[PDB]
């Protein structure tokens, strides 16, 4: 319960609650209001950001569409959603919709 | 031992009368903020300034900024253009006092008007209030000279209307921190300061006699002239 | 109320004049309605007005820029070339799922 | 850009773009890309955009640009 | 800046942004230097 | 009314513990003063620390030696705990450890030679379950921290030799407090370190640094 936890804090000499006085590093100037400190036990999941990259500029492309592999498999790169055609159709950017679906 | 790498590099810009741009690049990382607070701190308050500190209208007549009086200002607006007012100190006197006594009609009011102790420069034009050529009217003015800012208990004790003396030429150094690249690390940080000032002395001036302050006390500890060699 | 009628009417043009009961007319036909106007038929408590729609349009296949009247994004009559109905398709969509019942 | 600028001597948002693409094609096409002036200042594509700004350059003008070409 | 569906503006600040700037407007009844009278901006962010 | 600042190592505690206090202040400059001397000496402090060790008979880091309860890896991190003092002049050197102990391997044990001085004689590098000989090589050399972005890996030429990283600095925690005596105040540094290096000396050495960076702006010069 709470109380045992106060009383802990007791023990250790700390005030009877989390937020405790802190200093600014840079201005050494102490903070308006006590912050709360704990310890926060933390992982770390299994989502590195160096295989997400995926930076492409040229890549094969599939024999039977003459189109661009993807998943980053290969060399991957990324499709465009009918969404997003939606979107630049609402846009009026048609410069940029025709050059994407033919040339690129 | 690297070498820690110097700024190498000062920008200069005048945007305004009173208001003068400093830019810094090539600092250490970290280095920009740790520079600049200390230089602010020392800057707007380690400086010796003489100010105006308490204003009497009336010999104690005046209680209230309410109480109506016959000039088109209020009495908050004169003692606001009052204390706007810049005033140099002579060494040997320690106190200032203004005298803005008028019995002219309709008399526009200037900082060459009203009677100053000897030691006392308005060094300003500064208009106050448009006389109305009413009944008779008085001003005084207190001046003391002190380092560092000193705060008033009370806004009104007796007569006098008690304000606080900034005790400092400078106004403004809103200091900044900003990213700059001096080659393969680019963590260095730049620092672009703003200074304002009441014009009493220059702020380029101002800021190298708030450096050399700092400078001066650690010469116990540390060899200030060796430093300067370079 | 739910929906004041100026709200409603807000950057809307007007098919037809609107005449007071005092019987001075107050807004000519085809005026685009905006704030400061707006503020009249208030002061007029005119509830009832009629107002341009596409349904109305009379164009073949296509929207008039009076029809349509504030584009209501940035606050000037709609250009024209702009894709309305795209536009007014996605809007409907997007706020649908955040309502469940 | 903020082409808000750009919008008082332009209308419609639209034709503005259309001018700006042909005025930067045609300095493109001028020779202007010598190489020593590229690095020092922006691409020719914002360049047509500060000259319609300015409104040196004349919406009305650009056109009969075409015709010489 | 404004939703192509409502006029209202997109850019408003949404969490934390709001909250300091909250705390910084509301007034306490009694505080130090009450009453004070600045002339300029610049003399107020001095006293700060 | 001109005071000027002196320098006590006053009120020494703990295993390194030690409290600099200046008895002089400008009464309103001991805040910067202070606030200065704590950002100074955790990132402008340089210490020396070993890079590079090779192993007697290791091909990679992920390798298990034969009657040792250590990993390689471990010993790298034992490694990396040890503390050095250097000489101002060495900037770079090289210890040899060879021991022949069915016991457990310490810092200690390393050769005494000359310059080299190892503060942590209590941490051991290893624990040998039965008796063999092992020997290693440790390179040394002064360095400061210029945070993980901006940092060289450092080149390897024998096949054995491993990369360990080194934290340079060696304040572990800075505090500074101000007392007003009337028309002055007094500074109060509390400063914790590895005790390779004296507080008196490192505090000097920080207010050093900062009066250099501060040389600029008097000048108002690029030089
Ligand atoms: N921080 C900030 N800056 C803004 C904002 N809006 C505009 N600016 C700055 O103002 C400048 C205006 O750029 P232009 O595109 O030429 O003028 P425009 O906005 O009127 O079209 C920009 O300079 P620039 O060429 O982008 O670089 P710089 O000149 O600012 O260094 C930009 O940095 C804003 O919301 N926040
Ligand atoms: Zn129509």
């Amino acid at each position: 319960k709470e109380e045992d936890i106060k009383s802990l804090l007791k023990i250790g000499g700390f005030a009877t609650n989390g937020q405790m006085k802190l200093f600014d590093g840079r201005t050494g100037k102490p903070f308006d209001r006590h912050v709360t400190v704990g310890y926060m036990y933390m992982l770390k999941l299994d989502h590195l950001v160096d295989d997400k990259m995926h930076a492409r500029s040229t890549g094969s492309y599939s024999l039977v569409t003459q189109q661009p592999l993807g998943g980053k498999a290969q060399f991957g790169g990324q499709r465009f959603g009918e969404m997003e055609v939606w979107a630049l159709q609402a846009y009026g950017a048609a410069y940029t919709l025709r050059e994407m679906l033919t040339v690129k | 031992l690297e070498n820690l790498l110097h700024p190498t590099n000062i920008k200069i810009d005048e945007y305004a009368k009173n208001a003068t741009k400093f830019s810094f690049e090539a600092l250490e990382r970290g280095v920009g903020y740790t520079l600049g607070f200390a230089l602010k701190q020392t800057m707007l308050y380690s400086i010796a300034g003489a100010c105006v500190t308490s204003i009497k209208i009336n010999d104690g007549k005046v209680t209230s900024l309410e109480d109506v009086i016959p000039c088109d200002e209020t009495v908050a607006d004169i003692i606001l253009n009052v204390k706007s007012l810049s005033v140099t100190l002579a060494e040997d006197v320690e106190t200032g006092t203004i005298t803005f006594e008028l019995s002219g009609s309709e008399e526009e009011i200037f900082s060459e008007e009203a009677k100053l102790s000897e030691g006392l420069a308005i060094t300003e034009e500064v208009f106050i209030c448009s006389y109305n050529g009413g009944k008779k009217l008085k001003i005084e003015a207190k001046v003391e000279k002190g380092v560092g800012f000193r705060p008033a208990q009370d806004n009104f004790k007796d007569g006098e209307f008690l304000l606080d003396a900034t005790f400092s030429p400078v106004v403004f150094c809103d200091f900044e921190i900003k990213d700059a690249r001096v080659g393969r690390r680019t963590d260095l940080d730049k620092l672009e300061l703003n200074i304002k000032t009441n014009g009493n002395v220059n702020c380029e001036e101002a800021l190298r006699l708030a450096a050399t302050k700092i400078q001066n006390q650690l010469r116990n500890i540390v060899d200030i002239e060796e430093i300067n060699k370079g | 109320v739910k929906v004041p009628l100026v709200e409603r009417a807000l950057g809307r043009t007007l098919a037809a004049d609107v005449v007071t009961e005092k019987g001075v007319v107050l807004l000519e036909a085809g005026t685009l309605l905006d704030e400061n106007l707006v503020e009249l038929l208030d002061d007029n408590g005119i509830d009832m007005i009629k107002v341009r729609s596409p349904i109305t349009c009379k164009t073949r296949r296509g929207l008039c820029a009076k029809c349509y009247g504030r584009d209501l994004a940035r606050e000037r009559q709609v250009n024209v070339g702009e894709s309305v109905g795209v536009i007014a398709a996605q809007s409907i969509g997007e706020p649908g799922t955040q309502l469940t019942m | 850009v903020t082409v808000e600028d750009c919008l008082d001597k332009v209308e419609t948002r639209f034709d503005l773009v259309v001018l700006a693409s042909m005025r930067a094609n045609k300095i493109l096409k001028n020779g202007y890309s010598e190489s020593m002036e590229n690095e020092k200042k922006e691409k020719a594509t914002v360049v047509a955009l500060r000259e319609i700004a300015e409104s040196e350059i004349t919406s009305e003008q650009i056109l009969r640009n075409e015709i010489e070409g | 800046i404004l939703s192509p569906a409502s006029g209202q503006p997109i850019i408003t600040p949404t969490q934390d942004i709001v909250l300091g700037l909250y705390y910084i407007t509301r007034e306490k009844e009694g505080a130090r230097g009450e009453g004070k009278l600045f002339s300029s901006y610049e003399d107020v962010s001095r006293a700060y | 009314l001109e005071f000027v600042p002196n320098i006590q190592l006053k009120e020494d505690l703990g295993a390194f513990s030690y409290k600099v206090q200046l008895s002089p202040v400008e009464k309103g400059m001991a805040h910067i003063l202070g606030n200065s001397i704590r950002r100074v000496l955790l990132s402008s402090l340089s210490g020396a620390s070993i890079i590079k060790v090779n192993i007697a008979n290791v091909l990679h880091e992920y390798s298990t030696l034969e009657d040792v309860k250590e990993d390689v890896v471990e010993i790298v991190s034992n490694l990396k705990k040890v503390a050095i003092k250097l000489d101002t002049g060495i900037d770079r050197l090289d210890l040899e450890l060879s021991v022949n102990k069915s016991g457990v391997v310490s810092a200690g044990d390393f050769k005494t030679t000359q310059g080299v001085e190892i503060i942590n004689k209590d941490q051991p590098i290893a624990t040998l379950t039965n008796q063999r000989a092992f020997s290693l090589t440790a390179t040394v050399s002064v360095g400061r921290n210029v945070g993980i972005l901006s940092a060289i890996p450092t080149e390897l030429e024998r096949v054995g030799d491993i990369a360990v990283d080194a934290d340079f600095n060696p304040i572990k925690r800075v505090a500074f407090e101000v007392f007003d005596n009337g028309d002055s105040e007094t500074l109060e540094v509390f400063v914790k370190t590895n005790g390779t290096i004296e507080p008196l000396a490192a505090v000097t050495k920080a207010l050093e640094y900062f009066c250099e960076q501060i040389s600029v702006f008097v000048s108002l010069r690029v030089p």
